[PDB]
């Protein structure tokens, strides 16, 4: 029994961390998916202005 | 960006104004000079006349 609760507190601390690193990534990924939008918009600005000065 | 967008427009705005400026230059010559021939050829004419009344 007690070895029985010790596995189960470890377990449920190790769910814990999952879904906090679970948690953590999905922001990271969507810090990424902000900055790859930026880039994005950099980009197509860049070519606006290139299209704008080649036709005038 | 946003300053060299600008920019360029400031570089197209004097495009835009040299050339009509010049454009407009050259039609003037063009008028000018053809006023200045077409006095000459009535000078001529009037020599002519002159010399048909001298004769």
């Amino acid at each position: 029994s007690d070895k029985l609760k010790e596995a189960e507190t470890r377990a449920e601390f190790a769910e814990r961390s999952v879904t906090k690193l679970e948690k953590s990534i999905d922001d990271l990924e969507d810090e990424l998916y902000a900055q790859k939008l930026k880039y994005k918009a950099i980009s197509e600005e860049l070519d606006h202005a290139l299209n704008d000065m080649t036709s005038i | 960006m946003d300053a060299i967008k600008k920019k360029m427009q400031m570089l197209k705005l004097d495009k835009e104004n040299a050339l009509d400026r010049a454009e407009q230059a050259e039609a003037d010559k063009k008028a000018a000079e053809d006023r200045s021939k077409q006095l000459e050829d009535e000078l001529v004419s009037l020599q002519k006349k002159l010399k048909g009344t001298e004769d």
